[PDB]
């Protein structure tokens, strides 16, 4: 018995730990170098940055009299990136391994790597949705992440009173929002999330113990008016009497 | 002849399902397809009757 | 974009969506959209819903997007990059036929025509992307948010979903991976 | 022409006044578009 | 039940938190109603319909009915004294058995 | 215990994450002396956060401000002992083998 | 032939979009050969052929006049998949107009939807399933992007990238196969060995240029020590990666299958 419950606890155990570890990840530079070339990237992919370390000393490398290579420098840009955008996927390792070990040590958790069979081309932040979540405003970014009294607060200061070396997350993502006692329940799971979001409250983030209680209570009522008439027709009670003409 | 009086008759399902009402999303959206996707079999059979015709069967 | 914009561009645009973006635009059953109204019921099967997302996340992270810029500094540095899924590049190739006046340009300016080309190209990746797992993922909010009396969370199971919501958190706070 | 597009025009300001997350939208797009569109010199 | 009582508030009640919901869905405003809607097999063309009575948007929302095909919430009125004629005739059925 | 193990472990990391956080924040501009950087770097490689700690060694290197100890220090705290101990106590359950067996995961 | 076809342009008639002479050749290798959609996921995956011409040749230009069956063949298939998507749109509406009682569709709703067991897994093997983890390769991440030339800059390196991606997909459509095939005992032995000519002649290919890219680099001799680099290169990180572990030597679960 309880069979169900003793595994959802161990799956949103897993998903709690990848949802604080994907805002950790998006909230991180990725800085990776060839031949003196910087190229930041952030957890979501996008280059923040294609920059030079020390223009003084590289700058005789790539003949800048003499030509430009641009093929000793695509080559090097092109190298920087694939570097760094493989620490982003070691990164995704590394917080679904952690995700595990955390878990497999309590509810053996080693069957949710076989019932997931999850990797870095699957692990969140995806850089092919990395335009909606990085291009968007501050605001934005606090209702995508699911913090409703930070942006209710943002969208009133909206109302009355009216080479960039950081990602556009570090911002809304701080050291603070990688507890997962801070996540949502909304938010922990971006494939259910439209229809988790019911069990939240309205104004807050934490789960409304009333609409919870009362989602139940209608279905509790349904279905005893759904007994009883089943008893009806399955097995008949005793018949009253009359006087026979 | 057959599908006018059986449809004039409501105002032929299949046997463990209903009818659902008229001026419905899923009934009207449901009753386009069936009307574009009668007029592709049409247009798909008479065109390749053009390929007989013109192959001289 | 006007009419007029399009039609002068209509032919240059379907036949390099036919030779390079042809893999993004080919229809395929698991990830296009038929219907928008009886897309949530007939056609996306609850039960086929998490492997056709997963089938959408791995056919774009294979992919493949390019990008072009032009150099806004009076220079004729123009770059092109293929950039995959992933967010890494395949190609950098910088054209040099469009400027003759050379020796001119240091290299700070090409890094940034490149950071240009990179950042056109991985916007195109995500705008491709944004078209290919779109109507899915807008019938999947019409099936979810709608659904919810035939999921394991909704109605009377609402509660035990909470209830282990709240016991997860618990067992993260007794250790220091919720504290700290 | 010209009679429908201001119907729209003040339409479209009716409903950003209402709904102040919606005012919130616009600027989103206008930054948005700024970065997608290709640029024409 | 004391905790759970009445309720119609439901789980978006306004518009503002509508917009609110429909960004925390995962969709961009730019993007995600950029698409085009394909109703049998053919798109919509430039809001052209001919003799079409369904609802024009390009939200599958708009479109949400129950199973039996009724919707005595925001329906049309021909949809809507359909959809009340469907009830009364089930209930109709069930509760003189 | 395994818990008490894993609960240190988790508090020490996040002091170092905390620590890590406060000198690329306040310090922006300002640079640091090296050998704060040398230590953070190698409190940083210890904990298992490896990836944290690579640019601070490119930078170290760059300014030639490492030495022939200063090398050694940073390779032998690549090896992690520090995440080797949580795994000891907690995921190994003690077996000295085990460590090198499971370190290799991480 | 073009003069008389530009004098009336707008006459909609069956097209071939091609000159005299290119549509000879054009048919020449379409009734002769079969095409190469090896690298397209939807199309070779779906890969089939209504009508085959084996025991005729002649003329294209007279084989129309000669045997006009196997000239009309292709705008004849595309009637015929023309009419399978219209009856698939045609049994797709009977689900839309036509539903179930109202007590059968409260019995689906007492058993819910669970996304352990009541789910399709979404790990199920796809065919982009396994391009995806053949490309998750540390070694054919590194030939796909920084290992062979670039495939825009020289014609040798499209050449190599081409190589690259036919031998990618080979693996791919092989373990795809063998995964629709996998209930039954007798292909499932064939297609392992499908499956083991298509991993080694991958492994065969990243052999040749990882041999290749080290020794030619011995070669070139770039000098960084002055520089005082991070030491990244295209050697080096090819000398730090590990050693090339064969897909003719990993099983079914290493490259896709759920264990």
């Amino acid at each position: 018995s309880f069979r169900y419950t003793n595994n959802l606890i161990g799956a949103l155990k897993h998903r709690l730990l990848l949802e604080s570890s994907y805002r950790e990840i998006a909230s991180r530079k990725f800085i990776g170098n060839c031949r003196g070339v910087e190229v930041v990237c952030s957890g979501y992919g996008t280059v923040l940055a294609v920059q030079l370390t020390d223009k003084a000393v590289w700058e005789s490398f790539y003949r800048k009299t003499g030509s430009l290579d641009l093929d000793k420098l695509a080559e090097s840009i092109k190298t920087a990136l694939w570097d760094a955008t493989r620490k982003i996927r070691s990164a995704k390792e590394a917080a679904l391994h952690r995700s595990l070990s955390h878990n497999t040590r309590m509810r053996a958790s080693a069957d949710l790597k076989h019932w997931y069979e999850e990797d870095a081309n699957t692990l969140r932040p995806l850089a092919f949705e990395a335009l909606k979540h990085e291009a968007a405003t501050p605001w934005m970014q606090l209702v995508q992440h699911g913090k409703k009294e930070e942006a209710a607060a943002l969208l009133k200061e909206f109302e009355q009173k009216g080479n960039r070396e950081q990602p556009p997350l570090a911002s809304t993502l701080k050291a603070e929002d990688s507890n997962p006692a801070t996540i949502p329940i909304g938010s922990v799971h971006p494939l259910f999330t439209p229809a988790l979001v019911q069990i939240e409250e309205a104004g807050g983030g934490s789960v409304s113990n009333e609409a919870v209680c009362r989602a139940q209570l209608w279905e509790l009522s349904r279905d005893e008016q759904l007994f009883w008439e089943r008893v009806e027709l399955i097995r008949k009670g005793q018949v009253a009497s009359i006087g026979s003409s | 002849d057959a599908r006018a009086v059986a449809e004039k008759k409501f105002n032929a399902p299949p046997p463990g399902m209903f009818l659902r009402p008229a001026h419905s999303f899923r009934r009207l959206a449901g009753e386009l397809k069936r009307r574009r996707a009668q007029s592709i079999l049409d247009e798909v059979a008479r065109a390749q009757g053009m390929l007989d015709l013109f192959e001289r069967q | 974009a006007d009419e007029s914009e399009w039609a002068t561009a209509r032919r240059s645009v379907l036949d390099h969506a036919m030779q390079h973006e042809r893999e993004w635009w080919f229809p395929n059953e698991m990830l296009d959209v038929k219907d928008v109204v009886t897309g949530s019921t007939n056609g996306l099967t609850p039960q086929m819903y998490p492997a056709a997302v997963r089938y959408g996340v791995e056919l774009c992270t294979v992919l493949t997007a390019e990008g072009k810029f032009v150099d806004e500094r009076g220079s004729g540095l123009s770059a092109r990059c293929v950039v995959n899924g992933t967010g890494a590049a395949e190609s950098v190739v910088f054209d040099t036929a469009n400027c003759n006046g050379t020796n001119t340009t240091s290299v700070e300016d090409a890094l940034r025509v490149a950071h240009g080309a990179l950042r056109s190209a991985q916007d195109r990746h995500n705008t491709l992307a944004a078209f290919r797992l779109g109507p899915l993922s807008k019938q999947s909010q019409v099936l979810l948010f709608c659904g919810v009396n035939a999921y394991e969370f909704g109605g009377k199971y609402a509660r035990t979903y909470a209830y282990a919501f709240e016991k997860a958190k618990k067992e993260l706070e007794a250790t220091a991976a919720s504290g700290f | 022409r010209n009679e429908i597009v201001e119907a729209k025009k003040k339409q479209v300001e009716e409903v950003v006044r209402t709904v102040p997350s919606l005012a919130h939208l616009h600027q989103y797009a206008t930054s948005l578009y700024s970065r997608i569109e290709e640029r024409v010199a | 039940e004391r905790r759970a009582l009445w309720a119609e508030v439901g789980p978006i009640s306004d518009v503002g938190s509508a917009v609110t919901a429909w960004i925390r869905f995962g969709n961009d405003p730019v993007l995600h109603t950029a698409v085009p809607t394909m109703l049998g097999g053919k798109f919509r063309n430039q809001q052209r319909e001919k003799e079409s009575l369904l609802p024009n948007s390009s939200s599958p929302f708009a479109y949400v009915e129950d199973y039996m095909g009724t919707n005595l919430v925001f329906g049309s009125p021909v949809h809507a004294k359909e959809s009340a004629a469907v009830w009364a005739t089930y209930f109709e059925r069930r509760y003189a058995s | 215990e395994r818990e008490a193990h894993m609960r240190s472990f988790n508090i020490s990391r996040a002091s170092v994450l905390q620590r890590l956080e406060q000198l690329s924040g306040d310090r922006k501009q300002e640079s640091l002396p090296p050998h704060v950087r040398l230590d953070l770097a190698v409190r940083l490689a210890q904990h298992g956060l490896y990836q944290q700690a690579t640019p601070i060694v490119d930078e170290l290197h760059h300014q030639k401000a490492l030495h022939a100890g200063h090398y050694a220090l940073l390779i032998n705290a690549l090896a992690c002992p520090r995440l080797g101990q949580r795994i000891l106590h907690c995921d190994a359950q003690c077996d000295p083998a085990l460590t090198y067996k499971l370190l290799g995961d991480e | 032939a073009e003069k008389r076809g530009h004098l009336l342009p707008s006459l909609p008639r069956n097209t071939a979009t091609s000159i005299d002479a290119r549509a000879q050749d054009i048919r020449r290798l379409q009734q002769k050969h079969h095409r190469d959609d090896i690298v397209s996921f939807q199309k070779l995956l779906r890969s089939t052929h209504a009508e085959d011409s084996p025991s005729a040749f002649s003329s294209y230009s007279d084989w129309s006049y000669f045997n006009p069956r196997a000239v009309r063949a292709e705008e004849r298939d595309r009637l015929t998949r023309k009419a399978v998507e219209a009856l698939k749109l045609y049994d797709s509406a009977t689900n839309d107009i036509y539903r179930h009682s109202f007590e059968d569709v409260q019995a689906c709703h007492t058993q819910r939807v669970t996304e352990r067991d009541r789910t399709m897994p979404p790990y199920l093997p796809t065919l982009p399933h396994f391009v995806a983890i053949i490309k998750k390769d540390p070694h054919i991440s590194f030939l796909l992007h920084i290992g062979l030339p670039d495939r825009n800059s020289s014609e040798e390196g499209s050449a190599k990238h081409k190589e690259l991606e036919k031998r990618i997909y080979y693996l791919a459509r092989a373990l795809y196969h063998t995964a629709l095939e996998y209930h039954n005992e007798t292909v499932r032995r064939v297609n392992r060995q499908k499956v083991n000519v298509a991993a080694s002649l991958l492994d065969n290919f990243v052999e040749q240029e990882w041999t290749t890219i080290l020794r030619d680099k011995h070669d070139v001799t770039d000098v960084t020590k002055t520089l005082n680099d991070t030491q990244n290169d295209k050697k080096q990180l090819a000398r730090r990666l590990g050693r090339y572990m064969l897909f003719a030597n990993r099983s079914l679960d290493d490259t896709g299958f759920p264990t």
